[PDB]
């Protein structure tokens, strides 16, 4: 029945840009290590991430973080579609710009600040559209990847010279802040939930 | 069944290299030695990222202490 097709679950990784699944699994669908995967989601929307392998992981299931699932259309209990990407290419251009309430009260740079370090060595893989928050950097800032040199995705390369116009964008209604209470943002109560 | 269809992280992008069911690391330090022109001297073979912290900071053994994967994606 298409073992390349898999049911969204929670995940126990906080990575923005990482899913679990099964060693079984894996096996079947043939990934290796940290191997580029394309997630199809709903209203024809795709997302790429890495793989990791989880003991924790149903046979039917999949384990990825709330960012990728609400940006993939899908919600918990529906059907991905999930296969290695044979041809990938690194980002010979980065636009990405803040959100108008991710910067009110501050002002300056935040290329060098922001836009820059989580760029440099990271490595990771993102599509045009897509929203990343960034924790390792005193504030939770949340930023939108406008486009790329490749569409409508790409490896972020850090070789490549990033470009934050100055001008914050707004925040669509399908779009949600990563400043929301979710389950992350309970602490000690696990059972309770 | 398996298949080999390991992919490179080139500047340019991420290409499925050619390699074999078995090969060491003599053989692909002598593929990039004429697809790129590397040196086996200088080629150095990393499975991961922090590209800042490989200056230096990086000494690590490729060998079996880093446990390399049949089909580890090169990132370079």
């Amino acid at each position: 029945n298409r073992p390349n097709r898999l049911i969204v679950d929670e995940a126990i990784n906080e990575d923005n840009s990482v899913v679990s699944l099964s060693q079984p699994k894996m096996d079947e669908l043939q990934l290796f290590r940290g191997d580029t995967v394309l997630l199809k989601g709903k209203k024809r929307r795709e997302a790429v991430c890495i793989v990791l392998s989880d003991d924790t992981c149903s046979d039917e299931k999949i384990r990825m973080n709330r960012v990728v699932r609400n940006n993939l259309r899908v919600r918990l209990g529906d059907v991905i579609s999930i296969q290695p990407c044979p041809d990938v290419k690194y980002g010979k251009r980065i636009h990405v710009l803040p959100i108008d309430d991710t910067v009110e009260g501050i002002t300056g740079n935040l290329f060098e600040v922001y836009l820059k370090p989580y760029f440099l060595e990271a490595y990771r893989p993102i599509r045009k559209g897509d929203i990343f928050l960034v924790r390792g950097g005193m504030r939770a800032v949340e930023f939108k990847v406008v486009e790329t040199d490749p569409s409508p995705y790409c490896i972020v390369a850090p070789d490549t010279v990033i470009h934050c116009e100055g001008e914050p964008i707004k925040r669509e209604d399908e779009e949600e802040s990563l400043n929301e209470v979710g389950y992350d943002d309970v602490g000690g109560c696990r059972k309770q939930l | 069944a398996e298949s080999i269809i390991i992919r490179v992280q080139s500047p340019d992008g991420v290409k499925r290299i050619t390699a074999t069911k078995r090969e060491t690391a003599a053989t692909f330090l002598k593929k990039v030695a004429k697809e790129f022109g590397f040196q086996n001297n200088g080629f150095s073979v990393y499975i991961n990222r922090n590209k800042t912290g490989e200056i230096t900071a990086s000494s690590s053994k490729s060998l079996h202490l880093l446990k390399i994967k049949h089909g580890d994606l090169l990132f370079l």
